[PDB]
RNA sequence: UUGAGCCUUGAUGUGUAGGAUAGGUGGGAGGCUUUGAAGUGUGGACGCCAGUCUGCAUGGAGCCGACCUUGAAAUACCACC
């Protein structure tokens, strides 16, 4: 069981997103028409809505990489945001061993005996630090991304399916590694019950509409009209 | 049916896994279970040949079709979604696009028309003239539009075309199913169909998996691969 | 009905004779048709593989009763050759690839080994119905005078079904039995002599002869 | 009473693009119905729920392949499975 948990460096008050006419379309054109939030702190905003549309690429709008057609996203004044994408091979394309991939985002104030903590508390012990960091597995690669996101140590957490290839332990050491944070939370997941467990906040985008909601999964369901 | 004996994969100081054998075989369903980094996706390719072991082996039948899953490739993009689920039959792939190079290169001599008539009439053997038909019916099932069926595979999306590539794998009912976590970045309503697909067929089917609802759902025997 | 009538009459677990089962099928002729009658035997074979696949044609001794346009398929020399066979189609690149663009099949197809315009212009017509001539079926013969006499002087061709039973056309409800018991070993030497090499078992297990319109029974 | 094997008989095995819930061989395509109809008056079973199978008849004596879109044709039917 893997010790994961996320720490916030410089907690941010009031109003930590906003998002004001954020109309975005690849080439069907409303891939979300007209979305319209603000995101205080503390929020843990479980974005769902099932294939093809818009799933993704909101989050790729907030972090910037994907432009929007129109409308400007306000992020907080101090806010640091660590992504975890759904796609994550161009940051392990390159071939470092694994202590210098883990090594690459130290922070002011920590040595390569902290560096190297995080790999042991990840489960990295002996051999499995000096694998070429192109050869991994998708868990032990997942893990890896949430070693730096640990290390970054960001106040608001931006998630692209933090879920995958990640078995029984992995998705029970980090659900509650996120629980306890204390912070921004942005996630997708299709499973309903990792998205169940923390969630304060529902935004799911259907190809015709976006939805929102402002209470737990299971009080959705309800309101949706699920047994 | 396939079988492994000594498997014994090993790079670094430390035990992988040891003397492996183990008979898969007789239409049970293995689900292969693990921990994130034990040895599930390099024994995956062990049964299917793409890396041999360190010291161990790998017996199948003359004749066993694998018909095993991606997620180490995603750039085979130079032809159409239906031509490309159509060469998970490695055997019809080859004969069907040769056949068309022969066409393609005059004349049909004496060695080009002999060349031609036996692969023809196994072509027929192999019922390749429905092969595209039932490579639709498919492709329908995992949620492709017919009209855009035939475009390459520059057309369809980043995240569309592993459907294709899962759709590849389970083609023309081949025995014995390498699947390799075909559910991730999947729905709910195609993981229905899909546990729903594989729950009609009698093939051999060794599949990893990190969720227990899908393997509690079709799989019938629980291989493990925890301590060695 | 006569289905209802005749399915207590003829029972199908017993081994009738092999000329009790022709005087049967005799007696059993009522349809209005010339009716012809047909033999499905059930070889032993594995059909999951191509080795033990069992492709052939030959002459009977007698015939079809059927006549059937052979249309010649070459160019050149070896396509004009068929021309003096007496067939009932017309070779050419255009004549297949236009005149046989748009037209259903022959009943059978000449091989031609120097013309190529009916090669790709068949596709799902000339290969999807199982029209296409394969050298092993005799449909692809070096002369088109050869392949007149292998198809216009009553041969008849056979694949294996999926399940492997080989089943096809013997004569008519007209031939008498002495014609018809010769017709039907003439075809059972034929398959006893093509028989593969890896035929595990007894490769011919079952023989039922049958008419259109009427039932069948075994008959060794 | 309940397992299993075997035999005999009957059903079930659409996604498009089709009239319509066509399994592959191919025998034929003009054959099925009056030892008493397609529809009707009315039962049950099955289902991707659109549609199929079956008792008997006051009356009952007429339905489909030919066309046609498909890689492929038809409960016109019998065949070996
Ligand atoms: N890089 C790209 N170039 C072109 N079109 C793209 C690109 N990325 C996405 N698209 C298009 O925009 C659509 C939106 O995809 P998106 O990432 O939102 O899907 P998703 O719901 O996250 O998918 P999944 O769960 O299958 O990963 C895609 O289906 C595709 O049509
Ligand atoms: N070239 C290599 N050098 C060193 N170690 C390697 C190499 N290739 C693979 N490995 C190791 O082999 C193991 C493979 O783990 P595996 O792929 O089975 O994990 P998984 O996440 O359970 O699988 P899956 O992706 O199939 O769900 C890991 O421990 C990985 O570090
Ligand atoms: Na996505
Ligand atoms: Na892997």
């Amino acid at each position: 069981n893997p010790f994961i948990r996320f720490e916030q460096d410089k907690k941010l008050f009031r109003n930590a997103l906003e998002v004001e006419g954020l109309t975005k379309g690849f080439d069907n054109g409303p891939l979300f028409k007209n979305l319209n939030l603000l995101l205080e702190v503390g929020e843990k905003l479980a974005v769902l809505g099932t294939n093809g549309v818009g799933k993704s690429t909101l989050l790729k709008t907030l972090v910037g990489d994907l432009q929007p057609d129109s409308g400007t996203v306000k992020w907080s004044e101090n806010a640091r945001i660590g992504y975890y994408a759904q796609d994550h091979e161009y940051e392990f394309e390159n071939d470092l061993t694994v202590f210098e991939w883990m090594s690459q985002w130290k922070q002011e104030g920590d040595d390569e005996q902290a560096v190297r903590s995080i790999l042991g508390r990840l489960l990295f012990s002996q051999d499995d630090i000096k694998k070429p960091a192109k050869v991994l597995s998708g868990g032990e690669k997942g893990r890896m991304l949430f070693g730096k996101l640990m290390m970054q140590k960001p106040n608001i957490l931006i998630m692209d399916q933090p879920t995958n290839h990640l078995d029984m332990e992995s998705i029970e050491s980090l659900n509650m590694a996120l629980e306890l944070y204390q912070g921004t939370l942005i996630f997708v997941s299709h499973d309903r019950e990792f998205v169940s467990s923390l969630a304060t906040r529902i935004l799911e985008i259907t190809p015709e509409r976006v939805i929102d909601f402002s209470g737990n999964y299971e009080d959705y369901l309800r309101s949706k009209g699920i047994e | 049916m396939l079988v492994s004996s000594n498997v014994t994969m090993q790079f670094g100081s430390k035990p992988l896994f040891e003397n492996i054998s183990v008979k898969f075989g007789g239409g049970n369903r293995y689900g292969l279970i693990g921990a994130n980094g034990s040895g599930k996706s390099t024994f995956m390719k062990i049964l299917g040949g793409d890396l041999e072991p360190t010291l161990g082996n790998v017996s199948l039948d003359p004749n066993e079709r694998i018909g095993k899953l991606r997620q180490d490739q995603f750039a085979f993009e130079e032809f159409t979604v239906l031509d490309t689920v159509i060469m998970g039959h490695k055997e019809l792939w080859e004969v069907k696009q040769e056949r068309d190079r022969i066409y393609a290169l005059p004349e049909m001599s004496e060695e080009d028309g002999y060349k031609v008539a036996d692969l023809e009439v196994k072509y027929g053997e192999m019922d390749g003239y429905s092969a595209e038909a039932r490579a639709g019916e498919l492709l329908l099932g995992v949620g492709i539009p017919v009209e855009q069926h035939y475009g390459p595979m520059s057309e369809v999306a980043p995240g569309w075309k592993l459907r294709v590539l899962l759709a590849q794998a389970l083609f023309a009912d081949p025995d014995i199913l390498l699947l390799d976590q075909p559910t991730n970045n999947l729905d709910i309503d195609t993981i229905r169909w899909l546990e729903q697909v594989l729950n009609e067929r009698d093939s051999t089917m060794i599949i990893i998996s990190h969720d227990r609802h899908f393997l509690n759902m079709v799989c019938t025997h629980m291989a493990d691969l925890d301590y060695g | 009905k006569r289905m209802r009538v005749i399915r207590e009459k003829v029972d199908a677990t017993k081994q009738y004779d092999i000329n009790e089962a022709i005087a049967l099928l005799k007696e059993l002729a009522t349809a209005k048709f010339v009716e012809s009658v047909d033999v499905a035997v059930n070889l032993g074979i594995d059909a999951r593989k191509s080795d033990q696949n069992v492709r052939g044609a030959t002459v009977l001794p007698h015939g079809t009763g059927r006549s059937v346009r052979v249309a010649v398929f070459t160019q050149g020399a070896n396509a004009e050759a068929a021309k003096a066979a007496g067939a009932e189609l017309v070779g050419m690149e255009d004549l297949a690839d236009q005149i046989k663009k748009g037209e259903m099949n022959f009943d059978v197809v000449i091989a031609s080994p120097d013309a190529m315009r009916v090669v790709g212009q068949l596709g799902q017509v000339l290969g999807p119905r199982g029209l296409m001539p394969n050298p092993k079926v005799g449909t692809v013969t070096p002369n088109v005078a050869e392949a007149v006499k292998n198809a216009k002087a009553g041969q008849v061709r056979y694949r294996n079904d999926k399940n492997g039973i080989i089943h096809t056309t013997i004569g008519k409800v007209d031939f008498d039995a002495d014609k018809l018991k010769e017709n039907l070993e003439a075809l059972l030497v034929a398959l006893k002599k093509a028989k593969p090499t890896q035929a595990k078992g007894v490769y011919i297990k079952k023989v039922s002869i049958s008419t259109t319109m009427g039932a069948g029974v075994a008959v060794d």
